[PDB]
RNA sequence: UGGGGAAAGGUUCCAUGUGAACAGCGGUUGGACAUGGGUUAGUCGAUCCUAAGCCAUAGGGAAGUUCCGUUUCAAAGGGGCACUCGUGCCCCGUGUGGCGAAAGGGAAGCCGGUUAAUAUUCCGGCACCUGGAUGUGGGUUUUGCGCGGCAACGCAACUGAACGCGGAGACGACGGCGGGGGCCCCGGGCAGAGUUCUCUUUUCUUCUUAACGGUCUAUCACCCUGGAAACAGUUUGUCUGGAGAUAGGGUUUAAUGGCCGGAAGAGCCCGACACUUCUGUCGGGUCCGGUGCGCUCUCGACGUCCCUUGAAAAUCCGCGGGAGGGAAUAAUUCUCACGCCAGGUCGUACUCAUAACCGCAGCAGGUCCCCAAGGUGAACAGCCUCUGGUUGAUAGAACAAUGUAG
RNA sequence: GUGAAGCCAGAGGAAACUCUGGUGGAGGCUCGCAGCGGUUCUGACGUGCAAAUCGAUCGUCAAAUCUGAGCAUGGGGGCGAA
């Protein structure tokens, strides 16, 4: 046989990312003595749509301390921003809707958004349109602090991790249907190319694990094992249950 | 092409370093008298309605160049 | 009732190849190209077209007289004239906010 | 054409003193709605 | 204001000093 | 004059798509295109221009806000509570 | 089946002559044969900038031809001035390389004539852009770097280094509405032509105005006075208004609008004289209105759709800031007017297709665009005609079967 | 051709509310020219005009429509609404 569809897509001819309409990417700004004992101000410029993704992003301007010139930053909006709003970022800095604060100088029970995972590494936790993460305890000594992710999983991150007040604006994008495959077309061509996906039970057996027969049908097991060769994972893999769920 | 509203300046333009070639062509059908005027730049135009200030001036201007009036029906 | 033609090697209609019908003192329909079409500059904060200053293409702007070019005031590019009023407005209140705050902190730590 | 024809009467009425604004105002919406066929029947209604 | 113009006027400006101080 | 007894803004995809998702679409269709009282200038000028990004006509202010409403039920409840939160913490 | 082009073709373009061969018949004809001639650019392109993408440099793999890597664990640059003179001095720095579009971005030329064959290039006239040195007129100053308007702002000028901020280049698809150029249509007038047994104050043709400048206007918008409910203004389409409407008075972005220069001396239409040619010449004319869900291009204010929001760089301008420099017999770094010099290299003929391209060929196949008249009619439907182009596909005679098409 | 939201006016009712006439111009809607495709005649030709063409009849036609140039993927490999 051949090379099975999800084998070609790791070599990035045809499947890569479209980012001619991308501008920047979202981050916060590098550590700095400033927001690290103090705070600093910087204003809501613009408002803006980038393609590909809900989450509208707010361009936000700060100054220099050390030289002259004013320096431009893209974050993601959360829901009540608008342009014309003065920011704060620092430890010392009231914590209201839009605010960028240590996560250690936070009260528990406060939801926030793009969340450091690594103290510096500019946000990476949660960041897409409508979710949050929730704090729920500290430890003041040996400082560690533990959250709870939009999946339901608990971790335990660093108490000087940063993390910006909120919840991501974008409201319930996944509610209306699509309702047309051309909306589906839209929407996914200008991410990946990966829409039109055919079924591997009408596959020849020359193509795809599931291929021919005089029926289609799978014929074997279609649960996979975790340690299989590279080729033979198509399908559930390493599953521990199947069936509709009914308590969670 | 540039215009010249009156006369005094008219003799200014002509009276310089370099204007080259002059000329001078009546219309019947409608009485009027064009005096055009070849600088380096452009070409200058002075319209006349009148019938006596148009001789009379012809003396006023340098003696150095030359007038030829335009004659109908010109010949490569 | 006479058809045109193009005068130039491009034959297609690609926002770069202007043209225009005319009618010429030998009796005869041609074709002009012609250039595009100026833009007015804007605002620097609010975004309007700024009145007294004429559109030309961005590199036109280099043989024009320097009084035909702005107005004859403080920001007179690039500012429309409403936005500046603020502006001095704004800077005058913030100073004697400024001012006021400061002297009454000094005189209340003062007191104690 | 007809919406045209209508709006234009009635400003030179109100400028010339033959009504006043609160029944041109009234009349304009009267004819915004099909009211009034042509220009003939809209002077009727300004008479009586 | 291009680079061509400050540069243009410095130098016709030097080149007009130096003949002066030349005849003097 | 009515035109329609039941159907309204999902009347333009005909007898396609089925009943129940042309009449569950209707619920944000109508609230995406409606006009909105503006929170600043108080002009009854607001109108959606992007997915999640709200701008009024009259003011040019712009707004970051839900994907077909001006506001959601889960922001609104946060706010408050952490209004509320907030200022028995540092009192 | 007209008039011109991109890819491709490569002398097939024009003139003179011609045995055989080729043009599935002939041939005095030819895209065939023989001998000569023909493609002129500061303004049209390439050259300049980047897009998807490709390749050097610092490095690390591999026995090796070489694979990765494009800002990465790199000591990576560029700006100013003076001597006697090359040598010497003084400032700013994270750096940040090349290639890639004849449809993307982009400084600048129009009309008339001319050759057997080229012309936005040649000839005549009238212009424009960039770069470089310089003078005259005017402007400013003894209060050292201009005045006027309440204001939006105006004018022939009217200092501005380092550093920094902003604008233009710079952008989707569709729907109706309004302004402008061109074409189409109707009436009158002057010239020429067609028809006339009978009728027709008849039917047809010409009546044109370039780039580049001056001056006067033209939707949106903005400024001043004043303060609205018996609510008003208003679009084909309900938006606007104490965050200041109606009304009155003003400033400004936008001519493919009117008048003048260019420009009548041009071009075109008639009439009258000359004569082997070389040649020509002298009279006239080249106006005034109307209309429109008309066709085409362009501009402007609106509206709709999106889980879709519809490129980057070179180049140029404006502002904040105040470094340096500067007169009282002149001084002057005035973006004002006029005046001086120069603008290198390659392509430019012709076809673009029932014969110049690809299909073994002079093959009913295939191959990307621009302009688009009259009538019937809802119409780029079908049918007939004008400008323009063809009359080229082997022929003559008779009308049986069987056929193909009607 | 049909005529969705939004807007104007009028009429009926004690009220709650309901009717009627206009305006407007949405839709992977519809008839139908050019382009694109290739259902039937199992038509023509079948040492053809042609190593896939010709004629009539047909499918779609404002959107998952048609198309030029520049660039990328190379053989047990690519690409595939299969
Ligand atoms: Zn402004
Ligand atoms: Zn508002």
């Amino acid at each position: 046989g051949r090379v099975i569809r999800n084998q070609r897509k790791g070599r990035g001819s045809v499947f890569t990312a479209h980012t001619r309409l991308r501008k920047a990417p979202a981050k916060f700004r590098p550590l700095d003595y400033a927001e690290r004992h103090g705070y600093i101000r910087g204003i809501v410029k613009e408002i803006i749509h980038d393609p590909g993704r809900g989450a509208p992003l707010a361009r936000v301007v700060f100054r220099s301390p050390y030289k002259y010139k004013q320096i431009t930053e893209t974050f993601i909006a959360n829901e009540g921003m608008y342009t014309g709003q003065f920011i704060y970022a620092g430890k010392n800095a009231a914590l209201t809707v839009g605010n960028i604060l240590p996560l250690s100088s936070v009260p528990e029970g406060t939801v926030v958004s793009n969340v450091e995972e690594k103290p510096g590494d500019r946000g990476a936790l949660g960041r897409t349109s409508g979710n949050y993460v929730t704090v729920v305890g500290h430890n003041p000594d040996e400082g560690k602090t533990r959250i709870k992710l939009p999946s339901g999983a608990k971790k335990v991150v660093p108490s000087s991790s940063r993390g910006m007040i909120g919840i991501v604006a974008g409201g319930g994008r996944t509610d209306k249907p699509l309702l047309k495959a051309s909306r589906a077309k839209h929407k996914f061509a200008v991410k990946r190319n990966r829409w039109p996906k055919t079924r591997g039970v009408a596959m020849n057996p020359v193509d795809h694990p599931h291929g021919g027969g005089n029926h289609q049908h799978i014929g074997k097991a279609s649960t996979i094992s975790r340690y299989a060769a590279q080729g033979q994972k198509a399908g559930l893999i390493a599953a521990r249950r199947t069936g509709l769920l009914r308590g969670t | 092409p540039q215009e010249v509203s009156d006369i005094k300046k008219f003799i200014e333009i002509c009276r310089r370093k370099d204007a080259s070639s002059a000329r001078i062509k009546k219309n019947p059908k409608t009485q009027q008298i064009k005096f055009k005027v070849r600088c380096q730049r452009f070409l200058y135009t002075l319209v006349l309605k009148d019938s006596d200030k148009a001789e009379k001036l012809k003396q006023s201007l340098p003696p150095n160049l030359q007038i030829k009036d335009v004659p109908k029906r010109n010949k490569r | 009732p006479t058809r045109v033609t193009y005068r130039r090697r491009n034959p297609y209609n690609t926002t770069s190849n202007r043209t225009r019908v005319i009618k010429t003192p030998g009796g005869q329909l041609r074709v002009l190209h012609i250039k595009k079409r100026g833009t007015a500059p804007k605002c620097g904060d609010c975004g309007i077209k700024l009145p007294g200053i004429p559109a030309l293409r961005p590199r036109e702007y280099a043989t024009i007289s320097k009084p035909k070019k702005t107005v004859q005031r403080a920001y007179g590019g690039s500012r429309c004239g409403n936005c500046v009023r603020d502006r001095i407005i704004r800077a005058f209140l913030i100073e004697e906010q400024k001012i006021v705050k400061k002297v009454l902190k000094e005189q209340s730590q003062a007191e104690k | 054409r007809r919406q045209r024809v209508l709006r234009r009467l009635l400003v030179k009425y109100r400028a010339s003193g033959k009504i006043d604004k609160h029944l041109y105002h009234e009349l304009y919406h009267l004819a915004k709605g099909n009211t009034f066929k042509h220009k003939r029947a809209l002077v009727e209604h300004i008479h009586r | 204001m291009r680079a061509k113009w400050r540069k243009k006027r410095t130098r016709r400006l030097k080149r007009k000093r130096r003949k002066v101080r030349a005849r003097s | 004059s009515k035109r329609t007894k039941k159907v309204g803004i999902s009347g333009k995809y005909g007898t396609r798509y089925g009943a129940s998702l042309r009449k569950l679409v209707k619920k944000q269709e109508v609230t995406q295109h409606a006009r909105y009282t503006c929170t600043f200038c108080g002009k009854n000028s607001v109108r959606r221009t992007a997915v999640g990004i709200w701008s009024c006509k009259s003011c040019k202010k712009t707004m970051a806000g839900g994907a077909y409403t001006v506001s959601t039920p889960a922001a609104a409840a946060m706010r408050s509570t952490l209004r509320r939160l907030r200022e028995i913490t540092e009192a």
